[PDB]
């Protein structure tokens, strides 16, 4: 189960910069 | 963390803070990577030229948190050590290579919406998003320059290619650790500072969502200068060590 | 400026 936050992930909602992270992974 | 922002509640329940018992301060960052084990940098715990030596009973570990300053009751768990382990070949003598340590807690800490484990890099994954320009974020309430944030604060910074990380200072850069920080004319800024040490700088993988902990907080130049990038214990490389301690000792 | 935590802790 690691990795997978409770307040996020396991609800689907994103914190306010992660898709700057993913954005990054051309 | 210098140039960073406020961590919103709950974003980094991996995050580990190792504090003094007396005189009662912030010693370092650390991570969850178990319910029983932490992760942080051996310069933490050990480091003779600043006749730093600490003991399983001279710490404490707090988890759960975002306030730096302030017992979050009912929110934050703090917990015993049992057992510290430092890398064999942590050389503290010279570059740090190998700043790694492992801390074992007296008792299981129970998981919640602010206390949950980070995953560690398997070989693929590593290999997949170790590669520069891929951004990874780092966390602490270390200083906000080269004072003291009042909760957790984040950034993102992206990896640096190697040669570069070479280019930018004197000292002997190993295959053990990576550097990582925005170039002088890439604009934006930040950079992990005193008080951060020992603090994961974690990605998240595009194939399975999860959060993985590719460095730990380990040694700069000064903090957020132009010129110079922060250097990172490489996790992956010293799995081996890691996982030999973890089901030798429990 | 730490705030004082319980002394069952500190025990
Ligand atoms: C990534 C990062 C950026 C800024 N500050 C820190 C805080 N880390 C430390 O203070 C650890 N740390 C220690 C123990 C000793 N000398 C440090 N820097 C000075 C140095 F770069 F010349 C150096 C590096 C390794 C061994 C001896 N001298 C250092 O950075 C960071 F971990």
């Amino acid at each position: 189960d690691c990795g997978l936050r409770p307040l996020f992930e396991k609800k689907s909602l994103e914190d306010k910069t992660e898709r700057e992270l993913l954005e990054s992974y051309i | 963390i210098v140039e960073g922002s406020d961590a919103e509640i709950g974003m980094s329940p991996w995050q580990v803070m190792l504090f003094r018992k007396s005189p009662q301060e912030l010693l370092c960052g650390a991570s969850l990577i178990s319910d029983r084990w932490v992760l942080t940098a051996a310069h933490c715990l050990l480091y003779p030229p600043w006749d730093k030596n600490f003991t399983e009973n001279d710490l404490l570990v707090r988890i759960g948190k975002h306030s730096r300053t302030r017992y979050e009751r009912n929110i934050e768990k703090i917990s015993m050590l049992e057992k510290i382990y430092i890398h064999p070949r942590y050389n503290w003598r010279e570059n740090l290579d190998r700043d790694i340590a492992l801390m074992k807690l007296k008792k299981p800490v129970a998981f919640s919406d602010y206390i949950h484990p980070v995953c560690l890099p398997d070989r693929e994954t590593a290999a997949s998003l170790l590669q520069a320009g891929y951004k990874g974020r780092v966390t602490g309430w270390g200083n906000l320059k080269e004072g003291q944030p009042s909760v957790l604060q984040v950034v993102n910074l992206p990896i640096v290619e190697r040669p570069v990380c070479k280019d930018s200072t004197r000292i002997r850069i190993t295959d053990n650790m990576f550097c990582a920080g925005y170039k002088p004319d890439e604009g934006k800024r930040g950079d992990a500072c005193e008080g951060d040490s020992g603090g994961p700088f974690v990605m998240k993988s595009p194939f399975n969502n999860r959060w993985y902990q590719m460095g730990i907080v380990s040694w700069g130049e000064g903090c957020d200068r132009d010129g110079k990038y922060g250097f990172y214990t490489h996790v992956f490389r010293l799995k081996k060590w890691i996982q030999k301690v973890i089901d030798q000792f429990g | 400026d730490f705030e004082e935590i319980p002394e069952e802790y500190l025990q």
